[PDB]
RNA sequence: UUUGCUCCACACAAUAUAGAUGGAUACGAAUAAGGCGUCCUUGUGGCGUCGCUGAACCAUAGCAGGCUACGAAUUGCAAUGUCAUUUUGCGUGGGGAUAAAUCAUUUGUAUACGACUUAGA
RNA sequence: GCAGUCAAGCGUUCAUAGCGACAUUGCUUUUUGAUUCUUCGAUGUCGGCUCUUCCUAUCAUACCGAAGCAGAAUUCGGUAA
RNA sequence: AGAACUGGCGAUGCGGGAUGAACCGAACGUAGAGUUAAGGUGCCGGAAUACACGCUCAUCAGACACCACAAAAGGUGUUAGUUCAUCUAGACAGCCGGACGGUGGCCAUGGAAGUCGGAAUCCGCUAAGGAGUGUGUAACAACUCACCGGCCGAAUGAACUA
RNA sequence: GGCCAGCAUCAGUUUUGGUGGCAGGAUAAAUCCAUAGGAAUGUAGCUUGCCUCGGUAAGUAUUAUAGCCUGUG
């Protein structure tokens, strides 16, 4: 008969491969990935080429993120490294919005004040066009 | 403890197509159509075919999953509802005193009312719900036969039944008198 | 760090706004709590029920108009939650609660300002999904509130009466979003990008 | 406490009879090199007729991990005093430390059962080195080949006390 | 005997602050779910896309902000370095409006006295 | 004073429908005690009459459950003051 | 009520214990700065709606020892756990089928093939079926299971601790 | 000339931070490298009903068209 609707969600879930990010720690804000997993709360992770040791940490310190890759269960530092290289998982993760608002918070946080009045200078210019096209 | 998956799968032969958004379910079928909310339970669902669906339950705790399977038979039972239906025949049961039992339409929809229970004078009526039919036999005359699509609501209207006409005040025991179910069928088996 | 504050109250629990609002108009920010009829709070029916029919026992005895004012509406269960958390008894708190003007439902001049959220008692984050929870215009009712059935025959009025002013604004920014992306391809754009903008 | 492992042997003292008396290892549980010789001490002289004064303390030392990132299915044979009455368990962990395995295994008891750690005595741990002699299901459960389970119900830490707009739990 | 009342219009003066010197910037609803854009056999729809904090968005130069289509120093190294907005008084001119209560007398549908209830050009 | 657990047995056969010794864990301050902390430069001290309120360990009244309740009449219990 | 060692109140303020002569901490000139004790950090209330591992949802929940009270016996409510075994030579559960012949094996005989009752108890057939687990006709019969087979393809029991 | 403030320079007490060097422990363990064996929550490959290029079925198979563990250095 007629197609059934269903939908409950498309979480980002924990498994052997996904990638995270860190949010409080002595690292935060660099990426890693998961290696294998120790209970329902913690994990043990690294992040090789970001400079991320090879850690046993809970799930309230990092972000799922939606990206993936694949790897064996019970990994080593190397082989991570090695697939990170593969999957240009780098460059899938600086491509998506959530990367380009971290670097714009990073980047309007390190403005000279002459860059904060340049930016009221060019600000003025574009709404005038706007201004002008929108009338 | 607290698990991790625990999944039931509800089948679902051609015929029917449930619409399930936000835990608020329709299902369809040749007998007809029922709704249903859920909003109460935190249960997941995915459609993996269209033969059936995959409903799950994450960690919860022996508190979630003595749902889960709940859920899963009332689903179960409102397809089968929508495929088939239900019937309920019910008898009645005295010695001396008859139970005239009689439809009536009072000023609003039906109503389902009995005299004459023990010689009584209070004519006792009942509200017929909404998504309910009801008939009487012809092999014999001392019976009736509910029927409808939602199970809850049919079984709710013969315990209505079977609940008002209770004797008092008397050694139960002794007095077996009143109205009772004997069958719980379906209307297309 | 506004002059007045608009707190929804959908969805919030009732003890744990009240510890965020007694400090925040003690600290002199007004704030205006509405749509306090659809508070939440822990616990289930019967229990914050109990709660409160052991509060009606609770009068004076030789004249009960000296004893407990037992309020039955929501903005009052949380005005009495907050003056236990306040200390009424100076011109201290008696000038912090004239910072606090509470109602049910959205009233025309807070219909057009804009509301917000306290997410640090809000039953969504707090209590675990599951969990029974109470709706304080269903209990006020039972305990006697005269007047709930006619804020829901105001409150669709305002409901209606926004979502179309909600619509007419998403058609007048849609193409806003227009005139400026389909001109922020100049310098203009290109260097306030590397600047962060 | 921040747990650590340490290595204890103690002796007793030279008598002239025996000037070499048989000496006694153990490995012990412990926050530092002070309590350390106090559960050693302690954990001996219900077991040899020696007291802390008619006995030495001839080597501390720390035990570090062998493979600390390397994931672990231990087995914790114990001993607790209840209330009422002592007993004996076995619980199994999964975790990647010896000692991280005691930090979990106190508070999961001091929870379950509220035996403190004085009413606690740490018998036998020991790692699984093949995965069919565990017995425990909170365990095998994360044995499954392709594990994988989602976080549903997220909550995002208010950094300010008011925000603009719903928060949504989606992951 | 518009001495007096009442407003709006500005000319000051006086008194007061439970405490502003960029903007209280508007859908609703669910959270084991949603928004936004498009298409449409307009459906509890297909596709894409977003959060992961408002750390945002809007305005933001101009004698504490001007002459015009230049001047801004010497408060001599800091001293709120004055602007908010109610309440009230005064004179001027441009207006509009012309009454009720109480005591006393009296009634008794009422009453300890007050009070209440009525009547009186 | 009030209540509960065992159940040795009574209860036409039928431990517990009701009852229930041998023992035992409790509750109360409406009994009688015990003690002497307050008051000896005085708290006016028995009962009755009048009057208001509260408590439940409910005699009656309401809906009920349970029996060695056929009906009637009764006993036990519960929500309940 | 009455004694022993020590400490304290009396003679003693201060911080804490909500308030308390005795408890915890600590003993005092008037002031300033710093650090702390005992106790606490949602608000009153000055201070983390801090972090991590778990438990509990209670129609009188529970929350600063002294201190302002609470038991015996119980609960498949839940958690974790000890002991014992069943078992892919198909248990545990459910549905389907068989449960028959020697023989009414004998006495109570007003009538019991098993059965209102009592002394008594073995074979054939076998996958397997009792001289019988109950319902019942004055009797017989007809029903059910202990006993085994078919779907079943996993584990299920029993007792106990806190 | 005296009083009240500001700044610098120093003194006493104290607080909060950034950073460098050195020593130790199993002269850290670990990661990484070399190397000998072992196993599966069985990777390829090969058997296997069909087919998404062996995708399912479940045998085989110890690194191979992924990897892991254990030990030693």
């Amino acid at each position: 008969s007629t197609d059934s609707i269903v939908k409950a969600s498309n979480w980002r879930l924990v498994e052997v491969g996904r990638v995270v990010l860190i949010k409080k720690g002595q690292s935060a804000g660099k990426l890693a990935a998961i290696v294998e997993i120790i209970d329902q709360k913690k994990v043990l992770i690294d992040g090789p080429k970001a400079g991320v040791p090879r850690q046993a940490i809970n799930l309230g310190q990092v972000v799922l993120t939606p990206l993936t890759f694949a790897l064996p269960r019970g990994a080593r530092t190397a082989t991570v490294s090695k697939k990170w290289a593969a999957a240009a998982v780098c460059e899938k993760w600086a491509a998506s919005s959530w990367a380009k608002k971290i670097a714009q918070r990073e980047r309007r946080a390190a403005l000279t004040d002459f860059e904060r009045f340049q930016v009221m200078v060019l600000r003025k210019q574009k709404r005038y066009t706007v201004k002008k096209a929108l009338a | 403890m607290k698990y991790i998956q625990t999944e039931q799968q509800i089948e679902v032969p051609e015929g029917v197509t449930v619409s399930i958004k936000s835990r608020i379910v329709k299902v369809v079928g040749p007998r007809g159509t029922l709704t249903k909310n859920l909003k109460h339970i935190d249960v997941t669902f995915t459609k993996v075919n269209n033969q059936l669906i995959k409903v799950a339950v994450h960690n919860g705790g022996r508190k979630h999953v003595a749902a889960l399977r709940t859920v899963k038979s009332l689903v179960d039972n409102m397809i089968t509802g929508v495929t088939k239906g239900y019937k309920y025949k019910m008898r009645y049961v005295y010695a001396h005193f008859p139970i005239n039992v009689n439809i009536v339409e009072k000023d609003g929809a039906k109503f389902i009312e009995v005299r004459n229970f023990l010689g009584d004078k209070k004519i006792r009526n009942v509200p017929v719900r909404d998504g309910v039919t009801i008939e009487f036999s012809t092999n014999v005359k001392d019976e009736i036969v509910l029927s409808g699509n939602s199970v809850e609501d049919v079984s709710q209207n013969a315990a209505d039944l079977q609940q008002i006409c209770r004797v008092r005040n008397k050694d139960i025991r002794k007095f077996l008198d009143g109205i009772y179910v004997s069958h719980k069928g379906f209307i297309t088996e | 760090s506004q002059p007045v504050v608009v707190i929804d109250a959908k969805d919030h629990l009732l003890g744990r706004l009240a510890s965020t609002i007694a400090k925040q108009v003690l600290n002199g920010q007004k704030i205006v709590v509405v749509r306090a009829e659809a508070l939440n709070i822990s616990g289930e029916f019967f229990r914050n029920k109990l709660k409160y029919h052991d509060f009606l026992r609770k009068a004076t005895a030789f004249n009960k108009t000296r004893g407990p004012f037992h309020f039955r509406a929501p903005s009052r269960i949380l005005y009495k939650a907050i003056r236990g958390m306040v200390s009424h008894k100076t011109a201290r708190g008696k000038a912090a609660l004239e910072r606090l003007k509470i109602f049910e439902g959205i009233p025309p001049p807070y219909d057009k300002k804009k509301r917000v959220v306290v997410p640090q008692a809000l039953r969504v984050l707090r209590l675990k999904p599951g969990r029974k929870y109470t709706t304080l215009g269903k209990l006020s009712t039972s305990v006697g509130w005269k007047y709930e059935d006619v804020v829901a025959k105001l409150e669709d009025k305002r409901k209606v009466r926004s979502a179309e002013y909600y619509a007419k604004k998403r058609a007048f920014t849609k193409k806003v979003s227009s005139a400026s992306a389909a001109a922020s391809e100049s310098d203009v754009a290109k260097q306030l990008a590397s600047f962060g903008y | 406490a921040h747990f650590k492992e340490y290595q204890v042997i103690g002796r007793r003292l030279p008598t002239e009879s025996v000037p070499e008396p048989k000496l006694f290892r153990m490995r012990i549980f412990a926050s530092n090199e002070v309590i350390a010789k106090s559960r050693y001490w302690y954990f001996l002289q219900k077991l040899h007729k020696v007291k802390k004064a008619s006995g030495e303390i001839v080597s501390i030392n720390q035990i570090n991990e062998a493979h600390p990132t390397k994931v672990k299915n231990f087995g914790v044979w114990v001993r607790y005093d209840s209330r009422s009455g002592t007993h004996n368990m076995y619980k199994e962990i999964r975790d990647v430390s010896r000692v991280a395995a005691v930090e979990t295994l106190y508070q999961d008891m001091a929870a379950r059962h509220r035996a403190r750690f004085r009413s606690i005595h740490i018998l036998k741990v020991a790692e699984i080195e093949k995965t069919a002699d565990v017995k425990r299901q909170y365990v095998k459960q994360f044995l499954t080949k392709d594990l994988k389970f989602p976080l549903p119900h997220r909550v995002q830490k208010s950094t300010k006390t008011f925000s603009y707009k719903r928060p949504s739990t989606f992951y």
